[PDB]
């Protein structure tokens, strides 16, 4: 997943007024193919990634609006793989990041002591000297939160320990 | 304009009916490749083509025809994952409607509209309920084998009724060493259900046979034979057996009484054995520790549904083969089921059918098919038969047998 | 790490590798110009390779007639030497 | 044959069609990314 | 709002409850998407969502609440219990856990627990305060249980008869009467006894005898046909014993009515890793139901386990008959069964 | 001037003629450059230079040549694709036309132009049902192995026929330890066919064999002994195996009767083990999952066709060789065929020739290629020899054959 995203932002930086380009391989000997996709919308925006739904009339009208995956394959560098190691060796430090979840969950029952780090509208973070983070729902950068996690929620590109006071 | 009418046409009228069209020299070309070529000029005119095929879903899904045993060919109707999330169609659902040829770069047939699924209309399919669902019981509609007309094929199928008698949705196997005419026996079997039972859809399906057998069965039953010789891997034996048993667990949600006689059932143990990826831990007689979860899961599939609609499965055992494995397979098939029906080799030899072992045959819960008289009948020939040797009990049924036409006149004369 | 002369230059067009070879190597008598690609070459920056091929100065232009190829003792040779 | 008679109908009226395929679908959409063609 | 209730509900009401809430057609759709699809609904409203489930503690730490219906089985469906909670309740295998459950979020795949009303049919603060399993003190067979279709449970009581804690084996040739004889012993404990918790563990059995045991003695009915890897069947046996012995602890009288002396036996030898004995049994691979027959006892503080079990021997094969010898040291109780007599019928 | 025909004339022939012409000295040069320099000096001429050979296919092909097993070679007649796309030929057909010499910058001769295809008429062979579509039959025609001739080699066809009937398009399966006489049984088999059925094309595969034993069976029988030694790798075995059974389907599908006797099944097994890429799952054995797939659709491919011809393959196996793998291989394909012709080792022993078997051999579905009395006094035979044991069996039946010439005369005796 880590080298299809990869491949995916690097044909997306590879084109100029072409987004939103995605590729799936899942098999070794299996070579990956790079289908870009259009945005199924009955609207006109973004025109250089939106579909209309008579392309789906081929399919009875079958794809619902939310979904859009159909399209012909197109033709498929070593210069890639510069982006390509900078996205595995981040997700790498996310799937570390999630070890120390695991380990914080292993050890949890006592009241933690973070850091501020930005002072985002309605959501803070905190800081902790183990490669972890974490963030609380609605303080300045510098001054020690306690607060006790009860939960944590399948955040977008990866997950993030909730914090909760009251 | 149908595909399987097309395919059913012989060489002669496909190669006479192109040159009257004025296109490329059809005699030194293949019959797919003719009648690809012909429906793409007939479909040039304006008119519709319709097709038909047991769904065999990858996302994507293919429409395999009957006359190849559902193999892999250049001719399968594509089915894209789109219209199995329209209708939620399912392996097995057969799909009867209008197709196209495929267009420039396409490779296989579209379903444009669906017509028929599973021999039904698609609005009676929608609404069903799913094999798991069923409640199961035993076997309480009786299938009788006899046919009462008196020849002299009929006897196999006499002695099986008053030794283990097979009902709708029944379990059996048939225990016999090789050479001992499990053929001739399992052919008798499909006369008789197709002359007594023409209601219940016989299915003779064989893994990893001889080819000579395969044309033998099609040429002498009247029905589907589907069909997978030795000639083709145990990947295609996988796919041919769970094709077969997919195609008969949709009819049988269909209230529908599938029987299906598979005399491959050692034979698919091994091909699932073969297929299976190493695990590291290896049983006695070379069989993996999920070697066995399979074809107990094809065999236990037969069962008789109180809804509506069975699925019989009488299979055909294979012991003394000269492989431990084969024993060790059996040995676990063995206490599986609940009927065994071992066939004496000593007895084979000597010419004598049907040679049945009267003594270790047997049928759990037979009250539900049998009546009280019957059954009491049958306990009165157990308690002279036993005594007798195995050779003196199949002289002394037959000699039996012989002075009357049907075991009604046989049991009268016994009291 | 040392430097390549693969045919093969990050961040070029179809017609600037058009007068390149399968090696690198312009073909013998080709109607150059100034600005064009002559000989690929990338340099490992630490791939992270870095684009040092050789062009052709401004204004200059001209035919290849002549391509010498000289490498040092031990290293193979490529398909084009 | 001419552009102007696929430019004067909209996409989606194109794909309303069975003469088109999947191959000629992409390639008009990848014309009409860059506002050149195809544009209703 | 109960989880088990709606899993019993027929799928024609589950249809039409549907389409009444305005979703999508639920008519081609299995019957685990619309009870998922109908709790999100209902929870989008307001009201609360409850489930229930024993407990199965994974290797990571957190634990799913298994349905019984499902005969144990890791379903879409599970209550996901976060290592937390685990470590605050100090819950183990085998709690049954019943609270307030929520569906899952966008990116999760199971319920979350969000405050528990009862464990183990009692009250929480009597769960969290309790005496281990491995404290009681063990005895033998005090209260008895009589048996007395009723001809096979006459002759039990007279040749050995079964009280709380017992540990016996019914052991009996192939084709001997073992289906017969085990009805008349479920039918009996149903009856005599209903107050105690009947299990009918069925390992690698027939479908069709499953669905009947099921249907028609009044209890519960946990079996595993050989439809299921031998991994599945170790866990389910894991899944009886520990919830058998959180019920003792609570004093409750668990009848293990087991009758996989051969079939359990094989599925520990088959998923414990490479010592060769005589029959190709591990030194290691006995040692796991022998705790699993050993764990039956009567205790003397309350509740009692009572593990009644059926051996096979003359199946053909030496492995059983070491199975069968080395497990016959252990119970204090045999019930031989006479071939040449079951043939006479 | 034919190829064929001049690469089976000696070398001093060639050098003769090559002097005759005027050329370079030929004595130190090889013979397939004496060939080449010959053509291009007849040529030169005026006249037309002409060849055959079998197709092999690479997009293009070329026409090997049958005495050097179809080994790869630098002179040999080129098949343009060109020609391939206009007369749809394929591997095995034996393609025979004109040919020119190659030109500047070319290496092989090409063809012009075919005259006769498959040793037939070009149109004929163009127009024809392929053998995948034609209808199996049973073995009906019986190929009677007995001499009549009273000579002492006709003793093991007489016990052969007697043991197991051998028939058209039967597949057949000769188990044997070594060291047990399998070379001159197979020699006596060549001999029985080419002398009683001449019309039957009788063909001999010894692939991964002794060269002695090659030039032995060249030297010997009456037909075409293709040969693969063990001095080639297990890559020429494949291609030599399969220009063979290319060969074949071709003349079955020309309504040809081909007979061919393998005695490298086990061989042939273990070549297609040793090419085929790493899957990455090893079964019992160090057998590949793949690696039974190509022998079994080759021992397989025997069978008898209704509309014309039939192809009878009798393979040799090998057991108690000592090593497991040829074990599993023996175990798996005795399940395909339809005949075992045991040999007893301990019968070979006592120099006992031939030491057959006759408990453990037989044929199944005899009753079709025998008569009914024959049937019945084989059985009473079998009857009488199975009580005793196998070295006393075959002493009576050499004392008992010995008596008379043929087995009619033996069997009259009896009543």
């Amino acid at each position: 997943e880590a080298l299809e995203s990869a491949l995916a932002t690097a044909t997306k930086k590879k084109y100029e007024q072409e987004i939103d380009v995605r590729v799936q391989i899942d098999r070794k000997s299996g070579d990956f193919d790079t289908f870009r996709r259009w945005l199924v919308v009955d609207e006109v925006t973004q025109p250089t990634k939106e579909i209309t739904l008579e392309a789906a009339r081929y399919e009875d009208e079958s794809l619902n609006l939310g979904d859009y995956v159909e399209d012909q394959i197109e033709s498929v560098d070593r210069i890639t793989t510069q982006t390509a190691k900078q996205v595995i060796v981040q997700k790498v430090r996310e799937a570390e990041r999630a070890m120390v979840v695991d380990q914080f969950r292993e050890h949890e029952g006592e009241i933690i002591t973070g850091v501020v780090k930005k002072v985002n509208r309605d959501n803070i973070s905190l800081d902790l000297g183990n490669n972890a983070e974490a963030v609380i729902l609605r303080f300045r950068p510098g001054d020690r939160v306690r607060g006790v996690l009860y939960s944590v929620r399948p955040e977008a590109r990866g997950a993030q320990l909730f914090v909760t006071r009251s | 304009m149908n595909l399987t009418e097309l395919k059913n046409t012989p060489v002669s009228e496909l190669i006479t009916l192109g040159e009257n069209m004025g296109l490329e020299n059809l005699a030194r070309m293949r019959k797919q490749d003719i009648i690809f070529a012909i429906l793409k000029q007939h479909a040039k005119s304006g008119e519709d083509i319709f097709g038909d095929g047991v769904l065999e879903i990858l996302g994507f899904g293919f429409l395999r025809s009957a006359d190849s045993s559902y193999l892999a060919g250049p001719d399968d109707i594509y089915v894209s994952p789109s219209q199995i999330r329209r209708f939620n169609l399912r392996t097995g659902d057969t799909i009867s409607g209008k197709i196209r040829p495929p267009k420039e770069g396409e490779r296989y047939f579209a379903l444009l509209k669906v017509n028929e699924v599973n021999f039904d209309k698609p609005e009676n399919a929608r609404n069903k309920i799913l094999f798991e669902n069923l409640t199961p019981l035993h076997a309480n509609s009786r299938l009788r084998m006899e046919r009462g007309n008196g020849s002299t094929e009929d006897l196999t199928a006499r002695v099986l009724d008053l030794a283990s008698p097979i009902g709708r949705g029944q379990r059996g196997l048939i225990v016999a060493p090789p050479k001992a005419g499990k053929t001739m026996l399992l052919q008798n079997i499909a006369q008789s259900i197709a002359y007594n039972h023409p209601d219940c859809v016989l299915m003779v399906l064989l893994i990893d046979e001889r080819p000579e057998e395969v044309t033998e069965m099609q040429r002498l039953v009247k029905g589907e034979v589907v069909a997978s010789t030795f000639d083709e891997p145990a990947s295609r034996h996988v796919q041919v057996a769970e094709m077969v048993i997919e195609k008969a667990k949709r009819l049988v949600e269909h209230k529908k009484d599938v029987i299906i006689l598979l005399d491959s059932i050692t034979r698919l143990a091994r091909a699932y054995n073969t297929v299976v990826p190493a695990s590291g831990k290896v049983l006695t007689g070379g069989v993996d520790a999920n070697a066995l979860h399979r074809p107990k899961r094809f065999f236990g599939a037969a069962r008789n549904v109180e809804e509506g609609g069975s699925l019989t499965i009488i299979a055909t055992a294979l012991i003394d083969t000269g492989s431990k494995m084969d024993e060790v397979i059996y040995e676990e098939f063995k206490g599986t089921g609940n009927m065994e029906l071992h066939l004496s080799r000593k007895i084979a030899e000597k010419r004598v059918f049907p040679a049945i072992d009267y003594n270790r045959s047997g049928t759990r819960k037979e009250e539900l098919l049998t009546t009280q008289e019957e059954l009491q009948k049958m306990w009165i020939l157990r308690k002279i038969i036993h005594p007798m040797g195995e050779i003196d009990a199949m002289e002394f049924l037959i000699n039996k047998l012989a002075m009357t036409k049907t075991n009604d006149d046989f049991f009268e004369m016994m009291k | 790490g040392p430097e390549e002369i693969t045919a093969d230059i990050p961040n070029v067009g179809e017609a600037a590798l058009s007068k390149l070879d399968e090696s690198g190597i312009v073909y013998i008598g080709a109607e150059v110009t100034g600005g064009d690609i002559l000989v690929g070459k990338v340099t490992p920056k630490g791939s992270d390779v870095k684009d040092s091929s050789l062009r052709v100065p401004n204004g200059v232009s001209g035919t290849v007639i002549d391509v010498q190829v000289f490498t040092r003792d031990g290293v193979e040779k490529d398909k084009r030497a | 044959h001419y552009i102007g008679d696929l430019v004067q109908r909209t996409e989606v009226e194109l794909l309303k069609t069975p003469n088109l395929g999947k191959k000629s679908l992409t390639e008009i959409k990848d014309v009409l990314a860059s506002r050149g063609l195809s544009l209703g």
